[PDB]
């Protein structure tokens, strides 16, 4: 009868609207992602370029550790020749004064 | 009568709508999984990387430190050197005095 | 006496390796105190230049919801003069039926 | 004897030495306490903007709240709209056939 093709028309208007306000909240759902994802994305970015810094820094900190220690070694050995040195002028004061007793 | 023919062309349009509004929701359902699984992926990479340079972070210090302390020591010990030479200079040039004094002495 | 001299030589001897190793200390402080600022700078370079770039993704979801509610609006207003030339079309019918009543 | 003169003249070089290490001592003094009220002042612009960022963050949250919001409206309504104009030429085409058949109907 008229009346059943009026029924089925308005079962099929509400599916209209169920589905539009889905695939709307979809949507959102989706736009809200990509936000989320953006955060998360610069957030990442600056963590890594932070480590790279802290890591080329360090290259810095081994370079200088490496020259410290030859610097350190050769210091060491010159604080040996003058020692040396040292002790050999005590040595010639020493005889001056086997002179002495002489 | 004859009312039909009218209605059908219409709910024909209708089912149209609705078959495209059907079509949509999958391809979105479609896009939001591939986005979350993108967003899964940049949170991982986050984490990871905040692990990693944390640890970087530490390698640091340690390093630092090492650094610190043998500064430390380079200075104490070229200050020694500085002392033992001028030490040298010193006696050199006195112990030339002591035997130019010696000499010059009453026996 | 002779002994005195030395005497005084050696404790001026142990007051230079108590400054010079002191004013190593304090310039390593200086240098650690250096680096710990460019950190906090970094951080906080990162930090204001975030607040900026969601402040301005602000201005544009201001310019959206402004746009947004103007087509809200007009939309509005266009169900009206809809729900009214339905409601003219009714009545055109009814009186068609006054006409089969007749 | 004659041992003082000499003596006295590197214990005056010496005393140079340790004035030069005073001096220097204060200096370094007064750039690590600058240093430190540096630190302190890139300290507090820091955590000032974090409070800054986060508030910030909030109040986007906010707005984009009420823009989803208005977003689901819309649609709604504008599916609405689409809804009662349809209907609308359907029903005027309709009634013209409903006229044409009353007329040409056995009366
Ligand atoms: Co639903
Ligand atoms: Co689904
Ligand atoms: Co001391
Ligand atoms: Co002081
Ligand atoms: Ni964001
Ligand atoms: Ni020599
Ligand atoms: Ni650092
Ligand atoms: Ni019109």
């Amino acid at each position: 009868d008229y009346s059943k093709y009026y029924k089925t028309i308005d079962d099929l208007k509400n599916q209209i609207l169920n589905l539009t306000t889905d695939n709307a909240n979809i949507l959102l759902q989706i736009d809200n992602a990509r936000l989320a994802a953006d955060d998360f994305r610069l957030k990442y970015e600056n963590e890594v370029a932070l480590r790279q810094s802290v890591e080329a820094d360090i290259n810095g900190l081994r370079r200088v550790l490496d020259e410290l220690t030859l610097t350190k070694a050769d210091l060491e050995m010159q604080i040996e020749s003058l020692t040396e040195e040292l002790a050999y002028l005590k040595k010639n004061h020493e005889e001056e004064m086997k002179d002495l007793r002489n | 009568m004859n009312l039909e023919p009218y209605f059908e062309s219409f709910i024909n349009n209708l089912r149209r709508r609705v078959d495209q509004l059907k079509s949509d929701q999958s391809r979105l359902d479609s896009e939001l999984k591939n986005m979350q699984d993108m967003v899964e992926d940049y949170r991982n990479k986050y984490e990871d990387e905040i692990n990693k340079r944390t640890n970087a972070e530490n390698e640091f210090v340690t390093i630092k430190k090492d650094v610190d302390g043998a500064y430390m020591t380079k200075v104490d010990l070229q200050a020694k050197l500085d002392n033992l030479q001028q030490e040298i200079d010193f006696l050199t040039a006195l112990y030339q005095a002591e035997l130019s004094q010696m000499q010059t002495q009453i026996s």
